[PDB]
């Protein structure tokens, strides 16, 4: 289950 | 603390270099010296503590998952006594853990949330509170994990009735803390049932609000979509 | 250090958990631990050694180098001021890598290599030695360079003659320093044609022995001699 | 150019 991958940007 | 002496802007200038670098440690000080500096974030600003903390916090969980399985496996019947050593590691990327997520509730309470008037503010640091939180709960354990699990609940319920009644279905804010909230639903709340349909109600809504968008916001807001789709694809 | 009251097999074992984690920082401080505990490191031991600095090093030379390019640019005819931040964020980095390359040195001087007298272990400190003073090469621009380059040059050309003593040319470590002597030939010396000199004819005596192997050690070395190759093809 | 990349194990 993934969340928001939020990582770049 | 150790950021007081330099600029701001210097701050966000070297936070923006540190992840050109992917010096995401780097980052995440950069940013917590940029907020305690005390003025409120622009979007672009709020973006990018987010990013930072959301890496450091992402490797330790990766690690501590890591290490809860071998720790797990050495517990079960059968398996030699290695020792101490695993559950002390794990202890220790867990308590490292702990002390991140508990400096960005730190830099939400003191004082982003209380300052942040717009939508578009308030929702996002509402969001970051029920995340940082949903990465406490997914290591607790003790007398305060039902405590920290309703700190996450009620974040995130705070951030979801803010952007239903200011906020356009579409709006990749509002479907990201969907999203994240759904993901709290089915993998801490163990409501499953809550998750899914939370994820395909925002996912029509969302649908039914694309022909309003530009290209460019319809590129933001179907591919926050094909998230939510992904999810329900796994879940059904 | 703070590893002192940690048992040595403790921090072998937790070095390897912060491998499994990808936990490299960790992992390098675990084994630092170790090496200070005065007793002689096996094989093993060794590889685990040098597999967590070469991570930690390896992302902090990246992270150099991007920042290296990005102030090479700024420093361009044409190109906006925008101030000493990113100058000031490299020499950051570069002065935390050059604190981790001093800690490894400092370990290989006391007092891994004046113990270390079978040829796999003194072979595999002296290359690491080349290694590090290699890494400091890559950033040095000061009164000190050619010295830095000639200390790695020495601790290259001291591990090359014993391991053309004492190893067969197939060994993996023989192997492995010749690649990386080449590397520094070409990219520090300035000496291609030595460079290619050197991965030729490592590559071709070892071919010439590879009929002595079993197949996990023919593996082996044909895994680093395809390295010997890849770099002559990429300088020829 | 690549040294070792002796990264792993
Ligand atoms: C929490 C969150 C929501 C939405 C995004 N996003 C990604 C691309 N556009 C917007 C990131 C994080
Ligand atoms: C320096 C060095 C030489 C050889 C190896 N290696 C990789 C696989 N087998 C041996 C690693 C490092
Ligand atoms: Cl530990
Ligand atoms: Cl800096």
């Amino acid at each position: 289950a993934g969340s928001i991958p939020g990582r770049r940007s | 603390g150790a950021m007081g002496s330099m600029e701001r802007a210097s701050l966000i200038q070297k936070a923006k270099l540190a992840e050109q670098a992917e010096r995401y440690e780097d980052m995440a000080a950069f940013m917590k010296g940029a907020v305690e500096k005390g003025e409120e974030l622009s979007c672009e600003e709020r973006n990018l503590l987010s990013v930072a903390y959301k890496n450091v916090v992402g490797g330790q969980r990766a690690a501590w998952r890591v290490l809860s399985s071998i720790e797990q496996k050495s517990n079960e019947e059968g398996s030699e006594e290695k020792g101490p050593e695993v559950r002390e590691y794990r202890e220790k990327v867990e308590t490292e853990l702990q002390g991140v997520c508990d400096t960005v509730l730190g830099l939400l309470d003191s004082h982003l949330i209380k300052e942040a008037g717009d939508a578009e503010s308030r929702v996002f640091y509402l969001k970051m509170k029920g995340d940082y939180y949903r990465y406490l709960a997914e290591v607790a354990t003790g007398d305060d994990k039902k405590r920290i699990i309703d700190s996450a609940r009620s974040a995130y319920q705070e951030a979801m009735d803010i952007s239903k009644k200011e906020m356009p279905p579409t709006n990749p804010i509002r479907l990201g803390l969907a999203l994240n909230f759904s993901v709290f639903h089915y993998e801490i709340a163990n409501s499953p049932e809550e998750a899914i349909s939370l994820a395909k109600t925002t996912f029509d809504e969302a649908m039914a609000d694309l022909h309003t968008l530009s290209e460019d916001s319809y590129k933001d807001s179907t591919l926050i979509m094909q998230l939510l789709r992904d999810n329900l694809t796994l879940w059904t």
